RNA sequence: AUAAUAAUAAUAUGGUAAUAGAACAUUUAAUGAUAAUAUAUAUUAGUUAUUAAUUAAUAUAUGUAUUAAUUAAAUAGAGAA
RNA sequence: AGUAUGAAAAUGAUUAUUUUAUAAGCAAUCAUGAAUAUAUUAUAUUAUAUUAAUGAUGUACCUUUUGUAUAAUGGGUCAGC
RNA sequence: GUAGAAUAAUAGAUUUGAAAUAUUUAUUAUAUAGAUUUAAAGAGAUAAUCAUGGAGUAUAAUAAUUAAAUUUAAAUUUAAUAUAACUAUUAAUAGAAGGUUACUAAUAAAUUAAUAAUUAAUUUUAAAACCUAAAGGUAAACCUU
C-alpha cells in the first residue's frame, strides 16, 4: 500500500536508557505532584491566616 | 466512536486531501439505548 | 454537614499557634524530644523546658513572598509564625559571642604566638558553622519537616512540634535536583547552629550568678573537646627569610643551614638532613630529597617550634610579640 | 585432533581480536576525484565517473532494438486475440522483482 | 493526487514519539531551564557546581544531576539497523574498526570496506545523521561514541547431513547494529574537562612520600 | 516442685556407615484482621549469631494476600543417574 | 503449540571503573598499598562498595575405594522436570 | 525599590621595613655522572547499556444473570452458573457414524399448552451424491450390471 499503513520506519529518537527513562519521568511526576499539594498547602495557610 | 487512520488512495473518497481519514467503529447494541429527549 | 473539617483544622492550627507564642511550661514537660535532649546534654535543672524550646524556635515572623511560587522553586509549609519577644534571635546572638571568646581564649592559652591568620582559621575549625550544625545533628535536634496539615492529619499533640527545631525550612527544596538558593534564613545548617549557640546562652542565663564557669566547662566538654591538629593549619611563603626575621628580632646569631646527614646522593629519591644551626643550639631539623627541600624543611620546622609552643599552667601568663613580618 | 576443554571468553578473545593481523585496518589511501571532488580509492579510478562515460557510451552505442515489422501496425484487439498475457509462475515472480535482490552502487561523500 | 501528507506524518509521530531532544523530552520545563542556563555558563555542558540565575526573574538554583542523568542528557543520536542476514562476530570485526570516528570518516572507510555488512552499517550511520539534522545537530560535529552487535530474533536451524550416518545442526545466524552517535562540541569537551579535572586531582610523586606503615602496631612502640 | 531469661562452678560439643532430637524454605486445606502511606516480586545498601526474615531507596505489578499464627498434609528443597 | 507479561540464568556485542606487556599453577581466602564510585550528620585524619600492586596460605567437586590432585567414575553452561 | 552600618574579596593612593640563609627564594635551559618511572594491541574482575532466550508471574468466553460487600443511584470486587475441559468419588437417568469430492448432499406441517407472531412438548413429513468383507467385482471413494 504504497508505506501509507503498516511499519513507519522510525521517528529521530535521542538514546535514553530503558530503565532509566523509567525513573527520570516518574521522578518528574512525583515533582509535579508534590507541586499540586504545596499549592493546595500554600492556599490553606491563606485562608487561615485571619 | 469514530477512529482517525491513514487510508489507501485505493479507498480515498472525492474529496480527502491527506491519507489521514476519521471513520466509524461499530458499537454493541449493550452499550446503546433507545431514544424517542429520552 | 455534621462535620466541618476546615473549622476543627483551623482550631487546632490557633492552638498551635498560641502554644508557640506562650510556650507554656506544662506542654514543655509533656513533650519527650524535650525531656531527652535535657537528658542527653546532662544540663543544669535550672535551665526550664519551656526555655529549651525557645532555643529551638527560630525567627520566624511573616511568610515571604518567595512561597507564592511553588511552580519556581519553594514552598514553606511546615512553620507556624513565632511570637517576636519569644525566638532563639537574642539568645543565639549571645551564644555566638561566648563561643568567640570563649574558644579563642582557650587557643591562646594552649598556643601563645600563634600567627593571627591561623588563629582565626583554627577558631573557625573549632565553631564554624558547618561544625556547629554536625554537634546540633550529633545531640539529636532534628528539624520539624513536616506541614501542619499533616501533623493535624496524624493527630499528634503539640509537645512534638515543640520539641522539634522550627524555622522556615522550604518544604520541596531539593526535589528532581533543583535548589532554590536563598538567604542564611531559610538554611537547616545555620538554623542548627543557632539552636547550638542558643542552648548556650540559657545555659549561661541560668548559670551567670550561681555558677558562672559552668557555662565555659559545657563548652570545653563539647565544644573544646574536638580534635584539631595545629601542624596541619600552616602553609608558608618562604620560610627562611622570616625565619632570619625572627632570629633578628630576638638575641638569637644568624640562622644557618647546615649538612648533618645525606645519603643517596645521585638517585631517584635521596635523603638529605639538615640542620638550621643558631650559633651551637640547633633550630630546627629539615629532612629532604633535595637539598633545597631539605633546607625548606629545616626552616619551616623551626617556625612550627617558634609558633606552636604550648607552655604548661604552672608557667606565667605568656604573651607573644605578635608575628614576625617580612 | 579435538578440544580438550571448552575455549574460555577470554582466550577465544584474544585469539580473534588480539592480533594486527586479524584486525582491519583504516583506508587511509584514499584522496579527490579529479571530475568531482568526491572520495575514491587512491590509484583507482572513479567509480562514478566512469560508470556515466559507460553510460553515455550506451546511449550512443545503442544497438537498434529490433522490432518487427508486422507487430507495429498490429491491430490492439487483434493483439488481445492473439498473445493473452498468462499469470506467471511464483519463480518468475520473484525473478522480475530485481529491486528486491539486486544491488545498485552507492554513491562517496564528497571529499573536502 | 500526489502525497508521502502532514497529517500523516503527525499520526506517525503520535503513534511512535516526537523528535525532541532528550534534554528537552526527560526535564520538566523550569529544570530544562536550569539546564540551559547551566550549560550556556560552562560553554555547551554541564558542571557540578554552578549556581546559575535564569534570564527572566531574579531567583538563582543550583542543579544537582546524577551521573548517568548527565550522561543521558548530552545530546545523542541512536539509530537501528534491520535484520542484518549476517553473524555477530562478522559484524563486529568491522565494528570494532569504528569505534570512536567522526560519524562522516567512518561513513567513509564503510564505502571502501570490502564486507558485505558494511554497506548496511553506512546506510545506517547515513539514517543516524539525517535524524540528527533533523532534530538539531549538525553532520560535522557527529561521532560514533559507541556501536555494537546483538543478535536478532528467530535464527533457524537446519540438519546438515553428512557421511556416514553422522548430523550436523546448521545455524544461519541474523543480526542487528545499534549505534550512539553524541557530538563532539558538548560531550567529547565534557569528558576531556573531566578528565583535566582528574589530573589536576592526581597527587604528585614524592621521592619521601608519607607511605603509611602498614600493618598493627601490636601495642608496643618498636621505636 | 513450672516456664521464660540472666548469672556462678563444672563436664561435654571432629566425624564416614549408622541412630536420636530440633528447626527453616516451598505448595495446598481449615480458621483469619488489615490496606495504593498497602502489597507482591526483583536490584542495591543496611539490620538480627543470618539455608531465613526484616529495614531504606529504587523499578514493575495489583483495588489487593489461603497474608501473621496454630493445625492438617504434601508431586516439600538437586552440581551429580 | 492458549493470551498477556518477562531486570531469571546461561550466551553475544558495547561502554565505564579499575588491574594488567620481567611474569608461571583450582583463580579463592587472609593480609595490604593505590585508584575510582556512592553517601542530605564525610565534623575527618570519614564509611561503605568496586578493582588479579604487593605478600602469605591454598593439589576442583562428586562417586567408589585399604587409599584419589590423580593420568580412576561422572558432568559443556544455564533454566525446568 | 532606596539609604545607612558589619565583614570578606579585588583595585588604587599614601606610608612601610630590608643590602633581606638569591655561590637558588621563585623558574628556564644545556651538558656529565648516576638512579629510576611511564604502556594497553589485547585481556581479567565489577558494573551498566543493547540484545538473545523464555524460566518465572498473572490470567483461562469476560459476557449475561443471581446474592453479598464497597463507594455515587451507577459502577468495582467477591462467590455460583454456559453451547465451552478432562480426572476421581457419590446420587439419579439411560443403554450409543466416519470419510471422499462435488452436477454441494436443502425441508415442510399439524396438534396441545403457554401468551396474531411466539417458545416448549407431542407428532407426521421432504431431501440425503460416492466409499466404508458379503447386486458382482476392484488397486476405498472406481468400474460393471
Ligand atoms: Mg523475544
Ligand atoms: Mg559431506
Ligand atoms: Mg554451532
Ligand atoms: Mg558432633
Ligand atoms: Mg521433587
Ligand atoms: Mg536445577
Ligand atoms: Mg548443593
Ligand atoms: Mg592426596
Ligand atoms: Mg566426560
Ligand atoms: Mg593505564
Ligand atoms: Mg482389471
Ligand atoms: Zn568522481
Amino acid at each position: 500500500f504504497d508505506g501509507v499503513v503498516g511499519p513507519y520506519e522510525r521517528v529521530a529518537q535521542p538514546f535514553i536508557p530503558r530503565f532509566l527513562k523509567r525513573e527520570i519521568d516518574n521522578k518528574r511526576e512525583r515533582h509535579a505532584a508534590e507541586l499540586q499539594r504545596a499549592d493546595k498547602l500554600i492556599a490553606l495557610n491563606r485562608y487561615i491566616e485571619d | 466512536p469514530t477512529k482517525t487512520v491513514p487510508v489507501p488512495k485505493q479507498f480515498w473518497l472525492e474529496g480527502q486531501t491527506s491519507h489521514m481519514i476519521t471513520i466509524p467503529v461499530s458499537i454493541l447494541g449493550k452499550d446503546l439505548r433507545l431514544v424517542a429527549t429520552v | 454537614l455534621p462535620e466541618s473539617e476546615l473549622a476543627k483544622y483551623k482550631e487546632y492550627y490557633q492552638g498551635l499557634k498560641s502554644t508557640v507564642n506562650e510556650i507554656p511550661e506544662s506542654v514543655a514537660s509533656k513533650s519527650p524530644s524535650l525531656r531527652t535532649l535535657h537528658k542527653r546534654l546532662q544540663l543544669p535543672n535550672e535551665l526550664t523546658y519551656s526555655t529549651l524550646s525557645r532555643c529551638l524556635t527560630c525567627p520566624s515572623a511573616k511568610l515571604p513572598d518567595k512561597i507564592n511560587n511553588p511552580t519556581k522553586g519553594a514552598a514553606f509549609v511546615n512553620t507556624v509564625p513565632t511570637n517576636k519577644y519569644l525566638d532563639n534571635h537574642g539568645l543565639n546572638i549571645m551564644g555566638k559571642n561566648l563561643l568567640s571568646y570563649h574558644v579563642t581564649k582557650s587557643i591562646i592559652q594552649k598556643y601563645p604566638r600563634l600567627p593571627t591568620v591561623v588563629l582565626n582559621a583554627a577558631v573557625n575549625a573549632y565553631i564554624s558553622e558547618a561544625v556547629l550544625a554536625h554537634i546540633a545533628k550529633y545531640w539529636g535536634i532534628e528539624v520539624e519537616t513536616t506541614s501542619v496539615l499533616s501533623r493535624y492529619l496524624k493527630m499528634e499533640p503539640f509537645e512534638f512540634t515543640l520539641g522539634r527545631l522550627k524555622f522556615f525550612n522550604n518544604s520541596l527544596n531539593s526535589k528532581d535536583g533543583i535548589e532554590l538558593i536563598t538567604g542564611k534564613n531559610f538554611s537547616e545548617t545555620s538554623a542548627l547552629a543557632m539552636s547550638v549557640r542558643s542552648i548556650i546562652a540559657a545555659i549561661w542565663a541560668v548559670t551567670e550568678q550561681k555558677d558562672s564557669q559552668a557555662v565555659y566547662r559545657f563548652i570545653d566538654d563539647h565544644i573544646m573537646s574536638r580534635k584539631l591538629d595545629i601542624t596541619k593549619m600552616f602553609q608558608f611563603e618562604q620560610p627562611t627569610r622570616e625565619l632570619a626575621m625572627l632570629c633578628r628580632r630576638e638575641g638569637l646569631e644568624k640562622p644557618v643551614s647546615k649538612l648533618v646527614a645525606e645519603s643517596g646522593r645521585l638517585s631517584k629519591s635521596p635523603v638529605f638532613i639538615v640542620h638550621v644551626f643558631s650559633g651551637e643550639e640547633t633550630l630546627g631539623e629539615g629532612y629532604g630529597s633535595s637539598l633545597k627541600e631539605a633546607k625548606a624543611r629545616a626552616a619551616t620546622d623551626a617556625l612550627m617550634k617558634w609558633y606552636c609552643y604550648e607552655p604548661l599552667a604552672q608557667q606565667e601568663p605568656v604573651i607573644d610579640p605578635g608575628t614576625v613580618v617580612v | 585432533a579435538v578440544p580438550k576443554k571448552k575455549v574460555s571468553h577470554q582466550k577465544k578473545r584474544q585469539k580473534l581480536y588480539g592480533p594486527g593481523k586479524k584486525q582491519l585496518k583504516m583506508i587511509h589511501h584514499l584522496n579527490k576525484c579529479p571530475s568531482c571532488g568526491h572520495y575514491k580509492r587512491a590509484n583507482t579510478l572513479c567509480m562514478y565517473c566512469v560508470g556515466q562515460i559507460s553510460h553515455i557510451w550506451k546511449t550512443h552505442t545503442a544497438k537498434e532494438e529490433i522490432k518487427p515489422r508486422q507487430e507495429e501496425e498490429l491491430s490492439e484487439l487483434d493483439q488481445r486475440v492473439l498473445y493473452p498475457g498468462r499469470r506467471d509462475t511464483k519463480y518468475t515472480k520473484d525473478l522480475k522483482d530485481k529491486d528486491n535482490y539486486l544491488e545498485r552502487r552507492v554513491r562517496t561523500l564528497k571529499k573536502d | 493526487i500526489t502525497i508521502e501528507d502532514k497529517l500523516l506524518q503527525q499520526h506517525i509521530i503520535s503513534l511512535q514519539q516526537p523528535e525532541q531532544l532528550a534534554s528537552q523530552s526527560l526535564l520538566s520545563p523550569l529544570k530544562r531551564e536550569i539546564y540551559e542556563a547551566n550549560c550556556k555558563i560552562n560553554g555547551g555542558f554541564y558542571k557540578k557546581d554552578t549556581i546559575v540565575k535564569l534570564p527572566n526573574s531574579s531567583e538563582r538554583y543550583k542543579l544537582k544531576l546524577t551521573k548517568r542523568e548527565i550522561e543521558v542528557l548530552e545530546p545523542s543520536v541512536y539509530a537501528q539497523s534491520y535484520r542484518i542476514k549476517s553473524s555477530m562476530k562478522k559484524a563486529t570485526l568491522l565494528l570494532r574498526l569504528l569505534g570512536g570516528l567522526d560519524v562522516m570518516k567512518a561513513i567513509s572507510q564503510c564505502h571502501f570496506s570490502n564486507k558485505k555488512i558494511a554497506r548496511e552499517v553506512a546506510e545506517l550511520l547515513q539514517k543516524g545523521v539525517k535524524d540528527g539534522q533533523k532534530l538539531g545537530l549538525k553532520p560535522e560535529d557527529l561521532y560514533i561514541s559507541q556501536i555494537w552487535t546483538g543478535s536478532d530474533g528467530f535464527w533457524r536451524k537446519r540438519v546438515e547431513f553428512k557421511a556416514r550416518t553422522r548430523i550436523g545442526i546448521i545455524s544461519h545466524p541474523y543480526i542487528h547494529v545499534r549505534c550512539i552517535l553524541r557530538t563532539k562540541s558538548v560531550t567529547k569537551r565534557r569528558l576531556a574537562y573531566e578528565a583535566h579535572l582528574k589530573e589536576q586531582k592526581r597527587a604528585p610523586w614524592v621521592q619521601l612520600g608519607d607511605k603509611p606503615i602498614r600493618g598493627v602496631t601490636g601495642g608496643v612502640y618498636k621505636w
